[PDB]
């Protein structure tokens, strides 16, 4: 039982962490003290004979050394106390416990681990001082930081176990995780901060700095871009560095409010063949974000790519934030004296408001909603006058400062900070609140002894109308100490009680595991799902991607799929097609043409009925826009000729992909049933977007790039299915736990209360609702 | 014993907010201003507006302005001390009041796109340091894999490394079974 | 060893829009009243104004590493002030009858609108800018 | 008429008044009568401050050399806050300082300072910056009921 | 204690040269030169003499890693024209630079009244 | 005489403003940290500790004896310990001092930096000597004693550089500057209402040429021409630590063609 | 409990962890001294030839899985279609 | 039960000695054992 | 409540209706009323839907609860692994808590953690019951000094003889 | 404890001025700031340097053993 609590820590070590822009993602610092106390069982053989001979003599003091030689027949020797020790002929066979070295795969964890990610295979990195050294992308999914935190190092001791490691738990292969079918590591901090400013138009470098950057990026081929400018002087711009960095072949459109092709506010993004076009890089583009540049690279080009990625981005952001600078002061937390009189305006006409319904209620004028109380009634309106005027003051804080604002520039860059922030900093801080109320009448009929009785008022009952910039009054401190209390309390408690409910659930789904047979069952073998999430798929190859045939007028939904070769007004231009002039009436395929659109149809009602919402963007495996937008980069299709795809080739093509895109193959007729639903969505999701005038009208696809297209998708598919032995369980546990945690903060029972609700099956709820329609 | 500052030692104002020493760089090194005056730490700007601790940002104003006129400054809580009121005072010194400084950089003696927030701050050096954490138990002939590390591998699906780091020293006894009975009363 | 584009702009408005050093300039044309024009400019390397008159070219020549010396003294293939070089993500819009092409310069964007251009603007990379007085 | 700078306050609406405030400071305690500007700060970063003051060094007394104590640290250049606090004066804060007056800038240099952590001049730390004293005593004796 | 000596900044260790010459692949004409026991004071340095040579075609350097002293310098010059040669007519210009600068300073020293 | 340009403004036994121009910001960057980590000078490296009855720690006093600035004027006529062929120290590459005090008065005895007796041969080189700048000829203060508090120690001088501990530099600050007019728009200024307005205007702004309004940016304007002023901390006379500065640049830049000789 | 080479219904493909046991037990071998059966073109790492072992399909290993029931099916790492 | 803490409990504890407020913060703790 | 509805020409169209919110739930009975829509008709009380709709309904409420607990924070979790904890609590026809619920187990084995400082105990009712290890957990696996059948060993490994 | 040698962040010599700071104060009656500016001490890190200081020794001094 001391065995299954980790009382027997062997070949391990923990000390402090420390953030380092120089190491690669998957690496670890390990100093050389640690090193020299840590080793591995290495076998003597033909092909290390000399390096463990070394070693040996470099011994336990040392790094590159070892501390035993263990001889065929099981004796030991000592290294540090052996009259022999700088005298010894390792055989072919015999063992050398030698120190950790450099690429060794080592287990590193930060707890509590209630993620996977909490526990990633690292390759050694041994450097000088103490302290364990990190990349700062691998933060994240340790959950950790730099101000005193300590992680645990563990060495695998056999080769199997080495390689379990690094093919299973190595951090590249976790970048995209199951949790949110997304990434769970990206750019924070500096290099996302220094990463926006550098994608600014106005950004431009001269060639004396253009040419360091360059070489910070070990991937770059020597091959000097051309600079955006030529004229007076060869400049370069900051999007043009930064996409040294990014690889060939990766392609990345993202539209925001107003973003056109001449995205005028430098909005968007849209990175073709590994190049930026437009739109400043920040959080959306680089952060963790769902269709972002890391989960793009990442399935694009492999883990380790993606990894690779990490680092080349952070160099040429950090050397160039090095040398630009970037700070905050009080000064980016004064707002203008014009502005300031606005806010203290907005804020005085807030208190005009609660005075009016104050002498309402006083005069019995003020009715209560339905099942509500006056006083309830009241309450409800003061504050919501007063948190409107706190917002409201708040926007007018934000729209004054520049975009020259530091504190407002780290919003920009998703790096740190957000809207309450800058609103109580610079302008007011809000109403204070305890268990959802104003602060109450803890004396007689008073909140303070400082206020006279029965004061319903906004400064009576705790609002504070200072920000943090002019400094809260006495009675707003206390005030605010109290809301503040309120907050240390529940955090303990919603850290103390969210820690039993994840033991609880990996607990209770520990053994559920994926078979063969693509069944999710338990320990005693019973069947808890017939196919792992109802699909058969991976979590973490599933990327959310949007069922067109669902949304829309439906002449909109014919405009875009029906093709008539029996009218001359709904057939396809010869342009589009070669064959085109000699399709038109052409009895026979336009019976090929009517089952397609038939289908779809079919498929228009069926997601409706399963999507009653209409909401058309869902996860799914194989990301075909991405495919199709690959296809024509690869083939360099130009939308200026006809192509060379007959209507059989998508019609039956399309067809005859969907027979190939296996989850379960049984010949029996059950299995193969199970196996059309199993597909059904991505099927109808298939055929939203290889619909024959899709495929010509749209895509200008050819003969060639539809080709290619198919069996990609084929391949990404079968890529995309779980893998039998998945210990789904407890991958759901965790999934549920490890967010849960994460929850830190109308009148419905929410949060860990109620999730602790949930999962106790408990006949007494608190809030027993029930909506009627 | 005399504890000289390192990598990983802890430290903090007086504002709630610690951090440990990453790393430790050389005057020539860290960044400069006009009058050649170098700083002791570097905090991070990230590290300022999530905590929205405004005071530290004053503190810092109030300090250069004590330091240049020989003053102590007051930051005693509700009184009627003003950022405007602290930072005519120091404009009154020459320099930009709201404590913002031209900085160049130490590597190419170049100036910086950005001006630095720069003045001085009180800090407190915090007990617990790294040498007295530092545990490597590795015998030859927190730190701990405990149930929490146990479910991590498994999702992992590494059950060689679970099988590993779980067998117990004890001696892998070889035993002979009947294959009726599922005892171990087997005479060989 | 080419040219692809010629022409005279008249600038009837540019555009600093929150930036200190590009604008978003948007000149008519001379001659063809379809021709139209849409295009960033580090202002601080060649100043614009409205009612001005630039003559811009596009050109594609006179892809290995760069050279600053020598062939900037020697073959200066350019005959003007201006000078960028992007790369075209063109989306030829086929508005209506008319034929708009997209440029991209290291972000700097730009987009004409004309249609006598079919047997001009290519359908790649390699594309410069021209621009004098 | 007021200050646009001053914070903003409620008008007396009373001629009752019984009592008044000596300070309103004196509502805090020992540990967060040593913050400054308080009132400037979100009210869970008063707390923190209030527990890690408890961790710093100084010179808890002026006797260390005679105390046979078990831990002891004491600093070797301890300076007094150039942002005190009224309050100090009677915590004898400026008689016996934890901590110093660093130079501070606030910037993102080589990177070697993100997520809560923090870059230190190296040539500072030669000349005494922040060293300290450690301090440690052992106790042992003989024979019991033996 | 893992703490490196304060000599290793500027002394080079048993094994060490002061220069490590390698053919660049990435490129013709090119070479990567590792500079041992030295910081961004030379590195900067050769790297902006290296620039104002117009037949040089690449000049950069980067300290890899802060904790450890040495730069990577590299270097790209037009055919005919040796790498190795750019070094030393960047490092003789700036011998030769500083000397005239030491003797121009010694001088105006002199008219100084105090 | 061509390349660099020195023209000073001010001069003195401490200070040394002066306004290199004609040269590449590297270079006025490089010799800018040249002086402040690589000139050679003495410096207390080793104590041996006899008698110390005094309040302070050894550690603690030892510290502070080595941060002493001892005179280096003849430093390049002192090996540098480890290259010496001895064993340990010597007259050759090292100066041995004493520091004997003891509380005899009632009142506080002060240990001064003028209290350090040299104990080695100095062989005629102006090396070793306590430097003392107070109008009280005490110098550094090391110590204080009670009546009874003894303290008797033994330092041995050694050469060294800033780089491997801040105590053995010369250098004390080094104001450097240029473009006071950001006409070069090498940094872009934070403001409120008015950049000009809010910014302080640099001292050298008077020596330079304001720019003109309608000029556009001078895209080909270099770095060129840097405001200085170098300030010594005793041990080395003021123009010295730039002159050997200047020098010792130049051998590192030397240190390499010899490395492509004998490469 | 056996089953024909044909009527397999389990995956062609190699799942990560067949793939990630094969190159660890693989490579134990490798590192005692034992045979290996691909031209060592320079590496000296088990693990990492192992990999080369893998790619040229020469592991005579076979991976027997077993279905809920009892039951399972015999595959060849040669026979197993590796793509991860 | 001076030097236990027992009383009938923690209620005495070894004085804080880190730094000089930290002795003084300890002499004026208060403690609650066991609605809000 | 704003309705996401198909409009008469096919695009989706926001259309207003009115809803009822109570406190306190007896939906057997509110839900045979007049007037409204029994076929829309829910609560949060997935035990209430469970007795009066069935298990199956009861599933997908007991999800839909869960997934708004954790939606609430604006946060997302892969549909699957809520997907998995509510069959789990459901596959035995009724509605089956998580936290720890059984005094003994919740899926383990006899041999596996030695949970409770009385294992024995447990060995005893093993024993006069004929319980029967499946030996797939790791701690049983452990004691036996085998791995589990679980990922990387949910296979075996044999030595090949058709490879020429 | 006592005066450090050096000013931390830029090596300035300061450890010997602590008694002319002293007496600029009581004997002359200048104010803190007029008397760091008379002792050569301009930049605010030298300032800090000996307005900050704490003579802890002469406490110390005050101990028998
Ligand atoms: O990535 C991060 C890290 C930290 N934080 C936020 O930091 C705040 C607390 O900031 P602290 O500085 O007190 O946390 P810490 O992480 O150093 O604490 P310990 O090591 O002592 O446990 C908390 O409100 C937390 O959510 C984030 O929001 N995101
Ligand atoms: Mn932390
Ligand atoms: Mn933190
Ligand atoms: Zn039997
Ligand atoms: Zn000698
Ligand atoms: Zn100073």
């Amino acid at each position: 039982r001391g065995n299954l609590m980790g009382k027997r820590v062997d070949f391990s070590a923990r000390t402090v962490i420390s953030g380092d822009p120089n190491l690669e993602l998957d690496q670890v610092g390990v100093p050389k003290s640690i090193a020299k106390t840590l080793t591995y069982p290495e076998v003597v053989t033909p092909y290390n004979i000399d390096r463990l001979t070394q070693l040996v003599r470099n011994g336990p003091n040392e790094h590159p050394g070892a501390k035993y030689v263990i001889r065929d027949s099981g004796d030991r020797i000592d290294l540090r106390y052996s009259k022999r020790a700088g005298d010894i002929q390792l055989q072919y066979g015999w063992k050398v416990e030698r120190h950790i070295m450099d690429n060794d795969p080592v287990l590193f964890n930060r707890q509590p681990s209630l993620h996977k990610m909490s526990m990633m295979a690292h390759r050694v990195k041994v450097i000088p001082y103490s302290t364990f050294r990190l990349n700062l992308s691998v933060t994240s999914p340790y959950n950790a930081d730099f101000d005193g935190d300590e992680m645990n190092l563990h060495v695998p001791q056999s080769e199997e176990t080495r390689a379990e490691l690094s093919q299973l738990c190595a951090v590249p292969l976790q970048i995209v995780s199951p949790q949110s079918n997304k990434p769970c590591m990206g750019i924070v901090q500096d290099t996302l901060c220094g990463i926006r400013k550098l994608t600014l138009r106005d950004t431009f470098i001269e060639l004396d700095q253009v040419l360091n950057m360059l070489y910070w990026v070990p991937d770059w081929d020597g091959v000097i871009p051309t600079p955006a400018i030529i004229k007076p002087k060869p400049l370069w711009s900051g999007k043009q560095i930064l996409s040294v960095a990014i690889p060939n072949g990766i392609h990345l459109q993202r539209f925001d409010e107003g973003t056109t092709l001449l995205s005028p506010k430098d909005n968007g993004m849209l990175i073709i063949d590994g190049q930026i076009i437009f739109g400043v890089v920040e959080k959306k583009t680089v952060g963790s974000s769902n269709g972002g540049l890391i989960h793009v690279v990442t399935r694009e080009k492999g883990p380790q790519v993606c990894a690779k990625l990490f680092g080349n981005i952070q160099k040429v952001v950090n050397f160039w934030l090095l040398h630009n600078g970037f700070s905050t002061g009080i000064g980016d937390t004064i707002a203008d004296g014009p502005t300031m009189r606005e806010i203290t305006e907005t804020i005085a006409e807030a208190k005009k408001k609660v005075l009016d319904v104050t002498k309402e209620a006083q005069a019995n004028l003020l009715t209560a909603k339905h099942g509500m109380t006056l006083r309830e009634s009241f309450e409800d309106n003061v504050v919501r006058f007063l948190n409107e005027a706190r917002d409201k003051a708040g926007r007018l804080a934000e729209v004054n400062l520049k975009d020259l604002n530091n504190v407002k520039q780290m919003v920009m860059a998703g790096s740190k900070g957000s809207f309450i922030n800058i609103a109580q900093m610079s302008a007011c801080v809000g109403q204070q609140s305890v268990e959802g109320k104003r602060i109450a009448f803890g004396f007689v009929d008073r909140t303070l002894p400082h206020f006279s009785k029965d004061d319903y008022s906004p400064e009576s009952k705790g609002f504070v109308e200072n920000s943090y910039l002019r400094g809260l009054t006495p009675q707003e401190f206390f005030f605010h100490a109290m809301g503040g209390r309120e907050g240390l309390i529940d955090t303990a408690v919603k850290t103390a009680e969210t820690g039993y409910i994840q033991r609880r659930l990996v607990k209770a789904l520990e053994d559920i595991m994926v078979h063969y047979d693509n069944t999710t069952r338990n320990s005693l073998g019973n069947v808890i799902q017939f196919i792992y999430g109802e699909d058969g798929m991976d979590a973490a190859h599933i990327e959310k991607q949007s069922l067109d045939t669902i949304g829309g007028s439906d002449a909109a939904f014919e405009k875009r799929y029906r093709v008539d070769l029996l009218n001359t007004d709904h057939t396809l231009d010869p342009s589009l097609l070669e064959s085109g002039s000699e399709i038109l009436g052409d009895l026979k395929l336009q019976v090929l043409l009517d089952e397609e659109y038939k289908q779809l149809v079919k498929d228009r009602k069926f997601l409706r009925e399963v999507f009653v919402d209409g909401e058309a963007n869902w996860p799914l495996p194989v990301n075909i826009r991405r495919i199709i937008q690959n296809a024509q980069q690869t083939f360099h299709i130009d939308h200026t000729k006809p192509s060379d795809l007959t209507i059989k080739d998508i019609v039956l093509g399309v067809k005859d992909l969907q027979e190939n895109l296996l989850v379960l193959r049984g010949k029996n007729e059950i299995i193969q049933n199970a196996q059309r639903d199993a597909v059904t969505l991505f099927c109808c999701l298939l055929r939203s977007r290889l619909a024959t005038r899709r495929v010509l009208q749209e895509y200008r696809l050819t003969k060639q790039a539809f080709d290619w297209v198919l069996s990609n998708i084929e391949a990404q598919f079968l890529r995309s299915v779980v893998h039998p032995g998945e210990m789904v369980g407890v991958l759901a546990a965790q999934s549920i736990g490890e967010p849960a945690t994460q929850m830190t903060l109308k009148k419905v029972t929410s949060g860990v209360p109620r999730l602790k609700e949930i999962l106790n099956v408990a006949k007494n709820m608190k809030t027993p609702s029930l909506t009627v329609y | 014993t005399t504890k000289i500052p390192q990598i990983g030692d802890k430290f903090a104002s007086r504002h709630g907010q610690k951090g440990t020493i990453g790393i430790t760089y050389r005057r020539e090194d860290m960044p400069f201003t006009a009058e050649g005056i170098v700083p002791d730490l570097i905090i991070n700007p990230h590290a300022i507006p999530s905590r929205m601790t405004v005071a530290h940002l004053i503190e810092c104003l109030l300090s250069k302005v004590a330091a240049l006129s020989g003053n102590e400054g007051d930051a005693s809580p509700f009184t009627d001390i003003t950022v405007e009121g602290i930072s005519k005072l120091l404009r009154e010194h020459g320099y930009q009041s709201r404590g913002f400084e031209v900085m160049y950089n130490g590597h190419t003696g170049k100036k910086l796109m950005a001006q630095i927030f720069f003045g001085p701050t009180y800090y407190q050096r915090l007990r617990h340091m790294v040498d007295d954490k530092i545990h490597a138990r590795a015998r030859g002939p927190g730190l701990r894999f405990g149930e929490m590390e146990r479910d991590c591998m498994i999702a992992h699906g590494a059950a060689s490394f679970l099988k590993e780091r779980l067998m117990e020293a004890s001696d892998a006894f070889r035993v002979h079974i009947c294959g009726i009975c599922g005892l171990m009363t087997v005479i060989a | 060893s080419n040219t692809l584009f010629d022409d005279i702009f008249q600038v009837s408005e540019v555009d600093p829009g929150r930036y200190n050093k590009v604008c978003r300039i948007e000149a008519a044309s001379t001659t063809q009243d379809q021709c139209k024009l849409t295009l960033d400019i580090n202002v601080e390397l060649f100043p614009v104004a409205a009612q001005d008159s630039l003559t811009v070219t596009i050109a594609s020549s006179l892809t290995r590493s760069w050279r600053p010396p020598q062939a900037g003294d020697r073959s200066l293939a350019d005959d003007y002030d201006y000078v960028m070089y992007g790369t075209a993500y063109k989306f030829e819009e086929v508005s209506k009858d008319l034929i708009a092409v997209y440029y991209s310069f290291g972000g700097l964007l730009m987009r004409l609108e004309g249609n006598y251009r079919n047997l001009n603007n290519l359908k790649q990379e390699n594309a410069y800018l021209l621009i004098r007085r | 008429d007021v200050d646009p700078a001053k914070r903003i306050r409620v008008s007396h609406h009373a001629t009752t008044f019984t009592h008044c405030e000596i300070h309103p400071s004196m509502i805090l305690g020992v540990a967060a009568s040593i913050i400054p500007f308080p009132d400037h700060n979100q009210s869970p970063r008063n707390t923190y401050q209030s527990a890690m003051g408890k961790q710093a060094m100084g010179v808890f007394l002026t006797n260390y050399n005679v105390r046979m104590d078990t831990m002891a640290n004491i600093l070797y250049y301890p300076q007094k806050p150039l942002g005190t606090t009224r309050a100090m004066e009677y915590l004898k804060f400026r008689e016996l300082p934890a901590g110093q007056n660093a130079i501070v800038a606030i910037a993102c240099y080589s990177g070697y300072n993100q997520e809560d952590s923090m870059i230190m001049n190296q040539s500072s730390i030669d000349r005494g910056l922040f060293r300290s004293l450690f301090f440690r005593s052992y106790m042992d004796q003989e024979k019991k009921y033996g | 204690m893992n703490a490196p000596d304060r000599f290793e900044l500027f002394l080079l260790g048993e094994g060490e040269s002061k220069l490590k010459i390698d053919p660049d692949t990435k490129a013709p004409n090119a070479v990567v030169i590792t500079f041992e026991k030295e910081d961004h004071t030379l590195g900067n340095l050769i790297r902006a003499e290296l620039l104002n040579d117009r037949k040089v075609l690449f000049a950069a350097y980067k300290v890899e890693h802060p904790f450890f002293a040495r730069f990577k310098l590299r270097i790209q010059t037009t055919e005919g024209y040796d790498p190795k040669d750019a070094l030393k007519n960047a490092c003789n210009s700036i011998i030769n630079k500083l000397g005239a600068l030491k003797t121009n300073f010694e001088t105006e020293w002199n008219l100084q009244t105090l | 005489e061509e390349g660099p340009q020195v023209k000073i403004r001010e001069a003195s036994k401490d200070n040394v403003d002066f306004i290199l121009s004609n040269v590449d910001l590297a270079m006025a960057n490089s010799l800018r940290r040249v002086m402040i980590a690589e000139i050679p000078t003495l410096a207390i490296d080793s104590v041996e500790v006899e008698t110390n009855t005094t309040v302070l720690a050894d550690e603690f006093i030892a510290h502070r004896l080595g941060l002493i600035p001892l005179q280096s004027m003849d430093i390049e006529q002192l090996e540098y310990s480890r290259d010496c062929f001895c064993e340990d120290h010597c007259d050759k590459c090292s100066v041995v001092l004493t520091l004997q005090a003891f509380g005899e008065s009632e009142s506080t005895t002060n240990v001064y930096s003028k209290d350090l007796v040299i104990v080695s041969n100095l062989m005629g080189r102006n090396i070793g000597h306590p430097i003392i700048q107070d109008k009280e000829g005490n110098g550094v203060l090391i110590c204080k004693l009670r009546k009874g508090q003894e303290l008797k120690l033994t330092c041995v001088a050694k050469k060294g550089i800033a780089k491997e501990h801040a105590k053995w530099g010369p250098a004390a600050a080094i104001e450097f500057e240029y473009d006071p007019w950001n006409k070069l728009k090498h940094t872009d200024y934070w403001y409120e209402q008015d950049s000009a307005k809010e910014w302080p205007q640099s001292k050298n702004c008077e020596y330079e040429d304001p720019p003109n309004e309608g000029d556009p940016f001078d895209y080909k304007a270099q770095a060129d021409t840097f405001y200085m002023n170098v300030e010594s901390v005793g041990s080395i006379p003021v123009d010295q630590v730039v002159v050997r500065g200047i020098d010792t640049l130049q051998k590192k830049v030397a240190s390499i063609l010899l490395a492509l000789t004998q490469m | 409990k056996a089953i024909p080479k044909d009527q397999r219904a389990t995956t062609p493909y190699m799942t990560k962890y067949e793939r990630a046991r094969i190159l660890g037990t693989r490579a134990l071998q490798i590192s005692m001294n034992a045979p290996v059966f691909v031209d060592l073109e320079g590496e000296t790492d088990p693990l990492r030839i192992a990999m080369k072992e893998l790619a040229e399909k020469k592991i005579p290993l076979v991976i027997r899985r077993y279905l809920p029931d009892g039951s399972f099916e015999d595959w060849s790492v040669e026979e197993l279609i590796v793509d991860l | 039960a001076l030097a236990t803490g027992n009383w009938g409990a923690g209620v005495s504890q070894v004085l804080n000695r880190y730094t000089y407020s930290s002795t003084l913060s300890h002499l004026r703790r208060t403690n609650t054992p066991i609605a809000k | 409540y704003d309705r996401k509805v198909p409009s008469p020409t096919g695009e989706y169209v926001k259309e207003p209706e009115w809803v009822l919110e109570t406190d306190g739930v007896n939906l057997s009975e509110v839900m045979t009323v007049p007037g409204i829509d029994p076929t829309r008709i829910y609560t949060n009380s997935f035990i209430d839907i469970m007795e009066v709709l069935g298990i199956e309904a009861g599933r997908a409420a007991l999800y839909k609860e869960v997934y708004n607990v954790i939606a609430s924070d604006g946060s997302y979790v892969n549909y699957r692994h809520m997907a998995l904890l509510v069959d789990v609590m459901t596959t035995q026809g009724g509605l089956t808590s998580v936290t720890r619920h059984g005094f003994n187990r919740s899926n383990t084995g006899a041999l596996m953690r030695c949970s409770f400082e009385e294992t024995v105990e447990i060995l005893f009712e093993a024993g006069a019951s004929a319980e029967l290890d499946d030996c797939r957990g790791v701690s049983e696996n452990v004691i036996l000094g085998q791995m589990a059948p679980i990922g990387t060993g949910a296979f075996d490994v044999m030595i090949d003889e058709e490879s020429l | 404890m006592i005066v450090p040698v050096r000013c931390f962040s830029c090596g300035k010599v300061v450890g010997d001025k602590w008694e002319s700071y002293l007496n600029l104060l009581q004997e002359d009656e200048l104010d803190e700031g007029t008397a760091l500016s008379r002792l050569g001490l301009k930049r605010y890190c030298c300032r800090r340097m000996i307005l900050t200081h704490v003579d802890l020794i002469e406490k110390f001094l005050r101990y028998n053993p």
